[PDB]
């Protein structure tokens, strides 16, 4: 981040190990420079699989999912979804408290492995957050 | 998400020109309006569970969908579609208080069709109830907000159709 | 704007407007008319505004505009004054709309590596956005002048 | 507002683990007062010993500024 | 209250306050005093607004003093109407805070737990809130009458 | 955390009271001031680089602090304290603002005296370079919030000694 | 991604294959040119930022991309372009020191197009940039790595076309 | 090989490479003339090497060459000659590259699985690496032998 | 050191140190000595060094020892010499390590910070650096002075 | 951590000192002991398993600890064990390349003496385990580095005693 | 239709069905509901599919939004759209009817005397219907996916 969003006393938190990685990890998901950025522009299909994506490295499982964390987000909004993610099962064994999460490509979900592959390190993200300027797309030319 | 305000101001710029006479036209009408949005999204806020059960009982229930071999049959799937019609309700009061249905297009309508098409789940259903809940948020605000608030539910129901 | 931070705040929470909000979101409206006046009012003054603001600001900091400056020349000081133009219409943008979402998404996020990559000191920048500010206070009432200083001081602050 | 600051030594016994797992088995941690009680429940579902917990922040009082 | 709202906002995005914010704390402290004057009447009509809160419910809701209903009996309906009471002072406390912040740590959330626990139907408590708000609109000119329904309103869409 | 008015509401809704006129006279104590409070934090805002700058100058560097085997030797523990520094400002102008040390408690006081003793840090230097950023805030703001302004920088040197 | 001594093993044990004559010369002939390598990747590193400086200024700067309406216009996608010019000309120095454009096939074009296309860069202009980049970097590297250098940024423009 | 090694780090970190990087790959670059040199002379004695290896290890341990060994028949050991011979090409391999990212991906990695369900004994497979690591530091010299040591070393680590 | 970076990144795959990661070693341990000596005569020439490039720097950017500059008056310009001494000193703890590491935690990270709290012009620095790096590879041989304006070069990097 | 290396960078930056002739001399020394710890690591890598298969044998293995009621008893404690011990001999061959304990107070000896009474790990078996590896280890390696390698295990050896 | 071609070339012989052309008839109508669907699908997301093939055209061909575009206007870019949601129609009528013959009598044999007329570039439409396939076939499963495709790429090479 370029002297950018950072998090002003979590990495002091962090550096005197009175937070742990996942903490400070649950901390960066339930904020407004994760909510602005990965909460607004998007449908709500979407930004439930953006969420799984960043803090468990894969695809949504199944269809049965798109109804947990769907409902998760609709009533008690993006904390507690955010949370749930983070106090679930397979973010515990796979990371547990004190490794950064990162890309997996997991195999036995029968199929996540090729949605992993498509959803990270195979399409990137469009759809810039800010509604502020679009791009008028009519000068692609730099001729002087 | 824009509102009308953000609209203007992203409409100038683009072009990066300051805001003249027609701007300030456009900003002036929408603010004569704001205090009948407050009222209007105050009195869905204060109704939202009875326009949702008042738009159940004239569109959805006593009917196949709630019987078996419906798509809302059983608590789970009927739980699936009031949590979605009380998202039409907020999202609609969101955009009516916006003056601009840039969130109906950003947070709802994206991917709406094809994941009810993926679901199994009845369409023409959906927006019915989406115009039951129309018509009650209508009769309820009252004739300041009614055609405004009546707008945001028409374009739901041309984005799901 | 305003609206836009307390329905995203409201959405993201997943709940309704609180009364609070909506309040504020009345006092925003009932202000309308009155921040478009000063909004017509700087923009009519835009181009004394600019240039009594890089009048102070070359007085303040000869050097920028000397043979070791990034604005030395005719063009580099017009590019600057076209910069002071373009944060005046932001600041308008900001007080139409009643926040600084429309200043901090066009103008400010980044600026640090706008002013890195080209070498432009951004504390001199920051002394021009004071003297626009200035010339834009000599030009509004009281109540509107603090209305508007306030948006330059945020620029400012942001601006560091 | 509210931060426990615990202390838990959770061992495991299932997996054998082969890799480091020494911060995560023996810990000292500030959680939120949201969080705290699916996290020490979540120690004691993996035969865990919640050896101290500390208020640390709020007040022990409460029932206003307190759920925010 | 705003500003615990605004402070509190203001620490998460790790800045300082917004124009924003300072004009929405300028508005509140412009306004303390009327919502000063609302809650002082309020409170001197406390016992008249909960009698007749008690008693409007009482007429749309026979069934909740009918035998199998929860206020059935003389200290059962003592018991509702002394938590009228205590939303009478919430709504006051509410009032002076400028937001909801303590009504919600004090009366709303868990009490879905709470009327589930006891049996007690959360709909007619919201009935006698709105009969409870009709009698304190009743004692306030329509600015205020609408500055204390709008809260009010927050109790009824918060039971539901 | 709670300002006035929330300490307030907190002390009645414990004993379950209404409102009384000494309650009363407190909140509009605290509204009568709420204007210079507002200025005062503004001119903070504005001028907070430049009051780190002139508090460091006057209490912390040319010392034995900034050369070799000081406590603020290298640019990573000098510009870790200068952060610390600005954190005080900030939750100063917070605390100021809020009419309440109870965020500055809560949020900075609580545990650093022992994390500055495990670290090495210089508390008595920390409390100079407190006093002369509560020296420079006086007289940036005048004399209509100095008080005010110096009441919170002394609660944080206090806490910290 | 594969280096070249890398990509010929492979290339061997794809065949089940002994390194022979003609594998060991390959291997001997980037072998011999290893100094150009790490001494035009060492001046990169050393004037990365001041080569962003004057490709920006030399194909992208002071045009109508720069002004309103443009794709570069405001600080947010200025930060934008220059964060993936600096991105690229780092990949061209891993690709350059590893003498092979199987990294930049992997790790930078790999869906750049596309994107590119969905939120409206200007390909024209990225190449323009990026082949300022490259005549930036032969004149500082000097004669000894200039050609091997401007290969890999050769590839990059040419995926990107 | 060592580019890799040297490049996926920085890549990890996201910079440009650094010097002790870059003097690395400089030993190892200086160093090819005499890595090729060191690989011929193995792949002149490819077949050589392996005959002496596989008498080392049937007499270090003859069960495998017995009835109820994994090795009994003209084409178990056969098979067994011919794994051995996969894995000097991979120690030239490593030799040539001067690191064990091939001989890793190509050998090692789920070698376990590989020799579990094949029923195969790991560490009689380890002396047979042995036997060839003796029977290559016998045709090399000193300095040479002890480089192929150092992956034969490695190889024999792994293997276990 | 590269010794510390080595064992790190073996570390992080809690594997032991391969082939590839213990031929850097021996490099490293084989140009010891040379970079002892380096540093060592660079050390014997600091005051020479850190003057001539102090007057090289003055010469290029007069305006630091300008009215407006930083670095005016006598002990401003000791101040300015005396941080050329320190990373002279840097330079040459880096050389003698062969990995740049401690010059990291020393006196680059948070750099930034450090000269703009202090309003000091950081490209002046890197110019001084640059300075320093001219007066040290005059004092060297081909080799050593390619060596040495290596780490020169990344420090001047840093300071960016 | 820090090696021998940078342990002499730090203390001589602590006093903001340019290294001189005593320094020189201990920097001397471990580029003089270079090649034997190299040479003596791999093999360490090589007889990592049958390392920990005899000192296993003479110091825990037969005896009441792999019996019922032992702390060794059942496969997972036996596998947990084992790994121990190689986690003691990874970290005893990174101390003894690096010239200092440093990194085995880092990330080994915190916590571990707390973590094993809690566990009911018997600290006076794993001491013994660690130095019978030690013998094994000055056994393998021959005299060169066999007092360089025994000092670390001694004092992993001493920190958990 | 295959109905259509199957009787128009029986009858061009002027004898009764050959039994492969009553298997084409079979085959036919087994796979007719199969196209039924497929058409179906396409016309439930028909609006989307135009637009972003718009889009997508208007990116890479951006000479017809240019001043000296035939498509240049806002009215002339919905006539085009116009013309793109014609040729989805025409597409999902081929898919139908299985056998091509209505599309190449509605929209097909005279297009170029129709674009040559209206001076539009005929390339610029092959580019749109290519992005409306791909688009289209972003929606369907990989075996309705070709088939779509096929018709589409009638389009684009029949339009040539
Ligand atoms: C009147 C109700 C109709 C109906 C609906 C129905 N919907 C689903 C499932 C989903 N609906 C949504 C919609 C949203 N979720 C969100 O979070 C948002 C905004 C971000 C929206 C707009 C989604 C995503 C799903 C999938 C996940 C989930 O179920 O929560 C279902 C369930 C289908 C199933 O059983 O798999 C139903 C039944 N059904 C009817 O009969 C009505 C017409
Ligand atoms: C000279 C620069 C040109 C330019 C660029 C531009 N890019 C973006 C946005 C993005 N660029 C990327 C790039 C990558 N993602 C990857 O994974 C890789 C390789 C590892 C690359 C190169 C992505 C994903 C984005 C979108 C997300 C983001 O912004 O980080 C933008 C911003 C556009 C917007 O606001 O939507 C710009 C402007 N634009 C020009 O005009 C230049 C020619
Ligand atoms: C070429 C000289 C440039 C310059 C420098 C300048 N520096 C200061 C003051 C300080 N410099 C330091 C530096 C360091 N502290 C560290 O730990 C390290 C790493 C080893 C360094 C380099 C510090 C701490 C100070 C503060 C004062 C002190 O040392 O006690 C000044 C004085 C600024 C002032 O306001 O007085 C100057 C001028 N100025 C130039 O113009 C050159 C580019
Ligand atoms: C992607 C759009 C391209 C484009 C098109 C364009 N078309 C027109 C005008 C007409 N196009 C038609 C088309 C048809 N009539 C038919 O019967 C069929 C078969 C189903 C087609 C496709 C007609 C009739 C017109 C005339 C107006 C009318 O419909 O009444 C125009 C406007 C030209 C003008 O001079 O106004 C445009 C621009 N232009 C592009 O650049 C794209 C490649
Ligand atoms: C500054 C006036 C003095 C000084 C300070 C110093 N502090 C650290 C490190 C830390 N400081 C903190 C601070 C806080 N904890 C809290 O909860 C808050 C509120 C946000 C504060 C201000 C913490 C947690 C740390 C540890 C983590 C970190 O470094 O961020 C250092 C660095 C010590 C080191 O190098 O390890 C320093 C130097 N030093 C002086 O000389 C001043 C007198
Ligand atoms: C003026 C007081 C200061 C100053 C400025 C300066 N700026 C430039 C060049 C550019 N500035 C911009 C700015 C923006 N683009 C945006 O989208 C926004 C947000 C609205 C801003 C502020 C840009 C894009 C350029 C590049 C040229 C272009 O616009 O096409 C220069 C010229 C630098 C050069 O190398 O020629 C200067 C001098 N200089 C001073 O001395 C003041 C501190
Ligand atoms: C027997 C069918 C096979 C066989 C076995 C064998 N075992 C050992 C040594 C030990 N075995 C154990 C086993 C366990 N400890 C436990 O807690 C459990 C779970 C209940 C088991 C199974 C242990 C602990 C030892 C070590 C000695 C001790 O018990 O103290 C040996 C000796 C190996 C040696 O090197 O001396 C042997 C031979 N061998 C075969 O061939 C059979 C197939
Ligand atoms: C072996 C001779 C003795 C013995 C050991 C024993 N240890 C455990 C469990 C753990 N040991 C560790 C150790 C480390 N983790 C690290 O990161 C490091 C340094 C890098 C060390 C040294 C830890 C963390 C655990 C707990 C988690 C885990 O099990 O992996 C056990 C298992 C105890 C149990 O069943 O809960 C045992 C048996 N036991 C003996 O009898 C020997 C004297």
């Amino acid at each position: 981040p370029p002297s950018y969003l950072r998090l002003s006393e979590a990495e002091s938190k962090l550096k005197n190990n009175e937070i742990s990685v996942r903490e400070f990890v649950r901390r960066l998901g339930r904020s407004e420079n994760y909510r602005k950025r990965f909460f607004e522009p998007y449908s709500s299909p979407k930004v439930v699989e953006l969420l799984t994506k960043h803090f468990l490295g894969r695809a949504p499982i199944s269809q049965q999912e798109i109804s947990t964390y769907v409902q998760i987000l609709g009533t008690k909004g993006l904390a507690a979804a955010v949370d749930a993610i983070v106090e679930s099962p397979e973010y515990l064994t796979i990371f547990n408290e004190d490794i950064v999460p990162y890309r997996r490509y997991p195999t036995l979900p029968a199929g996540n492995y090729r949605a992993s592959v498509r959803v990270n390190d195979e399409e990137l993200i469009s759809q810039s957050w800010s509604s502020l300027s679009p791009t008028y797309t009519g000068y692609q030319y730099v001729t002087r | 998400m824009q509102d009308a305000i953000t609209a203007v101001i992203n409409n100038y710029d683009v072009q990066g020109k300051y805001l003249d006479g027609a701007a300030l036209d456009k900003l002036k009408a929408y603010f004569t309006t704001g205090a009948v949005r407050v009222r209007a999204a105050a009195v869905i806020s204060s109704n939202a569970t009875t326009i949702i059960k008042e738009a159940a009982a004239k569109a959805l229930i006593y009917s196949d969908l709630t019987r078996p071999g419906g798509n809302m049959y059983t608590t789970r799937r009927y739980a699936a579609c009031i949590r979605d019609m009380d998202y039409f309700l907020r999202y609609a009061t969101y955009a009516m208080l916006a003056g601009d249905p840039s969130i109906l297009d950003e947070r709802v309508l994206n991917g709406l069709k094809e994941t009810y098409n993926s679901l199994g789940v009845p369409i023409a259903a959906t927006v019915g109830g989406i115009q039951a809940m129309k018509e009650v948020v209508g009769g309820l605000v009252g004739p300041d907000a009614a055609k405004e608030a009546s707008i945001y539910f028409d374009y739901l129901s041309s984005g799901l159709s | 704007s305003v609206l836009t931070k307390a329905i995203v705040n409201a959405d993201a929470e997943a709940r309704y407007l609180s009364p609070g909000e909506l309040d504020r979101i009345k006092s925003f409206v009932a202000s309308g008319e009155r921040r478009l006046r000063i909004a017509q009012t700087l923009t009519e003054a835009r181009e004394r505004i600019v240039k009594q603001a890089g009048d102070q600001l070359f007085q303040i900091r000869p050097d920028v505009v000397s043979p070791g400056g990034n604005a030395y020349g005719e063009k580099m000081t017009a590019l600057c004054l076209r910069d002071l133009d373009y944060y005046l219409r932001l600041v308008t943008y900001g007080i139409v709309a009643g926040d600084v979402t429309p200043i901090e998404e066009i103008g400010i996020i980044g600026v640090k590596e706008m002013y890195n990559s080209l070498q432009t000191p951004i504390p001199a920048v920051a002394e021009g956005v004071r003297a626009m500010k200035n010339v834009a206070t000599s030009l509004l009432s009281g109540d509107d002048a603090a209305e508007a200083g306030f948006y330059f001081d945020y620029l400012v602050g942001a601006m560091q | 507002s509210r931060y426990f600051k615990v202390t838990a030594c959770i061992p495991s016994l299932k997996r054998v683990r082969t890799g480091r797992e020494l911060q995560n088995t023996f810990f000292t941690k500030l959680v939120p007062y949201e969080n705290w009680f699916t996290e020490q429940q979540r120690i004691q579902k993996a035969g865990g010993k919640v050896l101290s917990v500390k208020l640390f922040t709020g007040v022990q009082g409460a029932n206003t500024g307190v759920g925010a």
